[PDB]
RNA sequence: AAAAUGGCAA
RNA sequence: GCUAGUAGGUGGGGUAACGGCUCACCUAGGCGACGAUCCCUAGCUGGUCUGAGAGGAUGACCAGCCACACUGGAACUGAGAC
RNA sequence: CAGAAGAAGCACCGGCUAACUCCGUGCCAGCAGCCGCGGUAAUACGGAGGGUGCAAGCGUUAAUCGGAAUUACUGGGCGUAAAGCGCACGCAGGCGGUUUGUUAAGUCAGAUGUGAAAUCCCCGGGCUCAACCUGGGAACUGCAUCUGAUACUGGCAAGCUUGA
RNA sequence: CCUGGACGAAGACUGACGCUCAGGUGCGAAAGCGUGGGGAGCAAACAGGAUUAGAUACCCUGGUAGUCCACGCCGUAAACGAUGUCGACUUGGAGGUUGUGCGCGUGGCUUCCGGAGCUAACGCGUUAAGUCGACCGCCUGGGGAGUACGGCCGCA
RNA sequence: UGAUUCAUGACUGGGGUGAAGUCGUAACAAGGUAACCGUAGGGGAACCUGCGGUUGGAUCA
């Protein structure tokens, strides 16, 4: 499994006594072929903080229907203010990707893509609108499936 | 054939003369929504026949006038 | 025009060997390869996405000894070429009339083969060519010019070729020191080492 | 008031589905049948079925696959507000050719795969996947 | 908004007006000092500044920073001026090109010399 | 019942 | 809101040629919220730059068209020029 | 033919952003695109060593588009962030239930004419390569006309009853 | 006394006669303005008494415009559901109010709660802020400013 | 004789910026008289008061 850091920040909480500060961490996991997951971990430091993101990752890993390395179909993801595009590309083309997209992709399994972020590019929402879009791509043997036909006739 | 345009009589005031309205519906350029324009023209009539709200053929013809270029085929339809 | 500098820098920062000695000798013999040059070398920050990408694309570069703005029209012209991008930019760069003669063991370093071709001791398909960006195609003969032959630089190297892997799309006949381009590289016949996707990213950052 | 009744036709079938209702039934029209038909060919619903004279009503079984609905989604392109016709070798392709787009010929009603062989184009009355 | 209402009134562009108006679309500008002084910058910096106003060829009047340690800038000095405003100093729109006309390179300077003027030793 | 005020800093 | 050669008609003259082009007489028209009129700015195009595209910006060089030739005005010669 | 001879600079190194230390200075002098930096241990000023990026250039300024889905046709919003007219009637305008026939305006298909050449793009050819030059094609998304198609939209005619 | 609208029942009738609406037009709280009335109570202003460091206030005692009527003007309000109008569609529960058929139905309007969905969140949730269609109005960083200037309107 | 545009003009209106100035304390908590909207009158100033309106008010033992 690949594991990638996305982001680490430090938060606040106000108590009596002053500011208790705390560290978060945005992982990514993913085996390369179609399977990735995310994870987001707190703690009082940063070690172990992205600890419990990246073992939280590799329990939220969900398939994706990759087709030859690249996406089945274009396809559209939303979470929270994030919005993202994502479209099939020709081999070579790589990972045309903003930050927080190229993470879930590469880790995916994807290695060609054009993909656009619109709205907020909140890494945390980022993260969820893009494995939203892959975890509704649909194959064209899933496609003949529902509508009863052959993949030759879809 | 002879290119002919359709129109409504929108006057007939002058002597030997009508103003024509020719509509065309065209595709808006950016929004993509068809869209009705009008080209108004005026159109020599020599027995005065044409009047308001009639519809008339109409085909070019050589300058009768400063503004007229065409002059009147027929009266499809009289109001 | 071309980088004058130290060699061993170059490999240094990029951590790997970049071939830009003969190979007589090791290059851990010659330098500390491992560590990065300068007084910070020691220390290993962490690279950024960027950085990543610009290091994988400086390494290419300093293979074949290709400065920016060329680099970039080659990226360019293997972007509107049919095919992988990636694959299509490799190409260009094994194409380079400096890297075959190199590759044909003509030359011990790309450097020397650059000379070589630059002093005119280089022929193509039996016309002298001087220019190091030429452009071989496949069937090519290049040939060592008959006032050349006799230099020693042009033997030894033939030797370091001997012990390097043979390049499978060249065929080279040594003595008559006449090599053919028969194919132009496939992406196997590269080295898998290279991460061309990076530098396509970074053209498209 | 009512201004788009295949608009209400794509709707009632949407609603019906994230309802995980059994079938829709709506006012029938020649135009809702025929769409009907090219959905019944592409298999995105079971079956439909027209009942009455006077007053026809268009009857729609709705199929779900795993229990969950076979039209992901189903939007009106041309609309009276803005009507959209291409030419064949503008037809629009929906899902990268997964989905089907409802197409008015000369010909008739058809998907856009069918249009395309036939080398017509026309009205894009919806996209569905 | 609708189709309808954007046939009616189409998208408007905004502007965007520029931020050196006194160069008029020009690279540099040529202008006589006509004061050169020491202004505080704005909080939260300290310092004293060192800028001139100058009347321009176009007839414009506006204040030049002066930029580098030390300058040779008097009354009646004929400077180059080109866009660039100092964030600390209201009302300066612009820099004094050093090394140009009448204004000197920076004395002693070894790096960004180019950005001051100053031959290479 | 009355019950005003407290430079910007980091 | 704009317009009295103004808009149209009849006849005469004029032009290489149609024509308010000009003139006499007659009618009262004509234009305009699908922006007339007025104000400001501007040579137009093929193209160029940018952009995934749709757009946005631009019109130097090269080629097509137009306009101008100290400023205002005028004709003459000529197949053709004001 | 003779000889390494005659031929390297510029910006940058706090984050964005590839590249770090020492010394000097001490809210000064100065830097600065933004966030900011400087009040005695400054990777942010100035110099030096080292490094990064470019290279016969390199920086700066001006200017256009991009990123900006930040005028949103493609492709945005309006309870509280900016945004529903105080409410309503209503002309122009936009849009409109269902059936048949007819028309063929929109729409669609094909053909013809035109859409200068250059440019751009593709496949080639020529200058040692390239830039550059050049052959043929493609494209020029348009406009007009002719001949067809008739589902949808429009027109016309006759209806229908579910809206009114 | 004159008069507008809504809703229900069962039939009959017309036969798309519809929806929206820039400009236009009408209506539009309170205060205010004009003319003529009226004037108990209340009460801007005003006066005095307190309170207070001061007290042009809050509190007290008084008290004029005004509040009322006729007619005309003004045209604005956090004129708010801070939610444009019209139509279709999409799980429930408890109420209120008003019809109607045979305890069980079936209509109109309305209050609370909540499901999916939606939403930045708060929340909305068949009376949507859900899922769609038609048309209109409006927004484009904070100040400067809903101000200046010009126009139109108004007695002001 | 008009229109329009630009420059300028004693003085004057409001706006902005700048010292740790002077006078108060209007708002934010029930901000110590809940706040705010329209309007009217008044007052060195923030504001106060009337009339109607809104909740984008706290409290309820
Ligand atoms: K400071
Ligand atoms: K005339
Ligand atoms: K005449
Ligand atoms: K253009
Ligand atoms: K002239
Ligand atoms: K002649
Ligand atoms: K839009
Ligand atoms: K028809
Ligand atoms: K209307
Ligand atoms: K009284
Ligand atoms: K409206
Ligand atoms: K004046
Ligand atoms: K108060
Ligand atoms: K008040
Ligand atoms: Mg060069
Ligand atoms: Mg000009
Ligand atoms: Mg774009
Ligand atoms: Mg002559
Ligand atoms: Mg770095
Ligand atoms: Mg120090
Ligand atoms: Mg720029
Ligand atoms: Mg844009
Ligand atoms: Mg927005
Ligand atoms: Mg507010
Ligand atoms: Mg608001
Ligand atoms: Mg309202
Ligand atoms: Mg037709
Ligand atoms: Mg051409
Ligand atoms: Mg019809
Ligand atoms: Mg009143
Ligand atoms: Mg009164
Ligand atoms: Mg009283
Ligand atoms: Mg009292
Ligand atoms: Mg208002
Ligand atoms: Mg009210
Ligand atoms: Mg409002
Ligand atoms: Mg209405
Ligand atoms: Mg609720
Ligand atoms: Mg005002
Ligand atoms: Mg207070
Ligand atoms: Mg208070
Ligand atoms: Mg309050
Ligand atoms: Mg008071």
């Amino acid at each position: 499994l690949q594991e990638k850091l996305i982001a680490v920040n430090r938060v606040s909480k106000t108590v009596k006594g002053g500011r208790i500060f705390s560290f978060t961490a945005l992982t990514v996991v993913g085996d390369g072929n179609g399977r990735v997951g995310f994870g987001y971990g707190k703690a009082r430091e940063v070690p172990a903080a992205i600890q419990k993101a990246m073992e939280k990752a590799r329990r939220n890993m969900i398939n994706v229907a990759l087709n030859n390395g690249t996406l089945q179909h274009p396809v559209k993801g939303v979470h929270t203010g994030s919005r993202v595009f994502m479209q099939p590309a020709s081999e070579g083309t790589g990972i045309i990707a903003g930050g927080a997209m190229r993470a879930v992709l590469e880790v995916a399994g994807v290695h060609n893509v054009l993909a656009k972020a619109y709205g907020s590019t909140n890494p945390i929402n980022v993260v969820r609108a893009t494995i939203d879009g892959l975890e509704n791509m649909n194959s064209p043997e899933m496609v003949a499936a529902k509508r009863g036909k052959s993949v030759e006739e879809i | 054939k002879i290119r002919t345009l359709q129109g409504r009589v929108v006057s007939d005031k002058m002597e030997k003369s009508i103003v024509v309205a020719i509509e065309r519906f065209v595709k808006h350029p950016i929004y993509g929504k068809f869209i009705k324009r009008t080209t108004k023209l005026h159109v020599h009539d020599e027995n005065n026949e044409c009047g308001i709200g009639d519809v008339v053929e109409i085909r070019e013809c050589r300058p009768l006038s400063k503004t007229k270029s065409w002059t009147l085929v027929r009266v499809v339809e009289k109001a | 025009a071309r980088y004058l500098g130290p060699k061993l820098k170059l490999s240094r920062r990029e951590g790997t060997d970049l071939f830009l000695k003969s190979g007589v000798r090791a290059i851990d013999t010659k330098c500390k390869i491992e560590q990065a040059p300068g007084q910070h070398g020691a220390r290993k920050p962490r690279l950024s996405d960027y950085g990543v990408q610009l290091r994988e694309k400086q390494k290419v570069r300093r293979i074949y000894g290709v400065l920016e703005r060329q680099f970039r029209n080659y990226y360019k012209e293997a972007a509107r070429l049919k095919g992988n991008t990636g694959e299509n930019l490799l190409a260009l760069l094994e194409g380079r009339l400096d890297n075959v003669v190199y590759r044909m063991g003509f030359g011990a370093t790309r450097a020397e083969a650059r000379q070589l071709v630059s002093h005119k001791a280089i022929m193509v398909n039996g016309r002298v060519v001087n220019i190091a960006s030429y452009q071989v195609s496949p069937n090519d003969v290049v040939s060592i010019r008959e006032k050349a032959k006799k230099q020693s630089r042009v033997k030894a190297a033939l030797e370091l070729a001997e012990q390097r892997e043979k390049p499978t799309w060249l065929e080279v006949d040594a003595g008559k020191m006449e090599g053919t381009f028969k194919r132009k590289p496939e992406r196997s016949d590269l080295s898998a080492d290279i991460n061309e996707h990076l530098i396509v990213e970074l053209y498209s950052k | 008031s009512m201004q788009d009744p295949i608009a209400d036709m794509l709707t009632r079938i949407r609603n019906g589905q994230a309802a995980n209702k059994a079938a829709v039934t709506m006012p029938s029209s020649k135009l809702k049948v025929a769409i009907a038909n090219v959905l019944k060919e592409e298999g995105f619903i079971e079956d439909f079925k027209v009942e009455g004279d006077t007053k026809p009503e268009l009857e729609l079984t709705l199929k779900y696959f795993q229990g969950k609905a076979v039209v992901e989604s189903i939007q009106r392109v041309s609309r009276p507000g803005l009507r959209i016709y291409k030419r064949k070798d503008e037809l629009p392709k929906v899902m990268a050719g997964l989905g089907i787009a409802v197409v008015s010929t000369s010909k008739g009603v058809m998907t856009d795969r069918a249009a395309r062989q036939a080398g017509l184009g026309g009205e894009i009355i919806c996209y569905v996947a | 908004a609708t189709v309808n209402q954007l046939v009616r009134k189409p998208r408007a562009r905004k502007v965007a007006k520029s931020n050196v108006p006194a160069l008029e679309a020009c690279p540099q500008k040529r202008g006589v000092c006509t004061r050169v002084y020491t202004t505080t910058p704005k909080k939260p910096n300290s310092a004293l500044r060192k800028v001139c106003r100058v009347r321009l060829t176009n007839g414009f009047e506006v204040t030049s920073y002066i930029g580098g340690e030390g300058h040779n800038l008097q009354e009646h000095s004929v400077i180059l001026i080109r866009g660039g405003r100092v964030k600390d100093l209201p009302g300066v729109r612009y820099h004094t090109v050093r090394g140009a006309l009448d204004c000197s390179g920076v004395k002693d300077r070894k790096q960004a010399r180019s950005k001051y003027g100053v031959k290479r030793p």
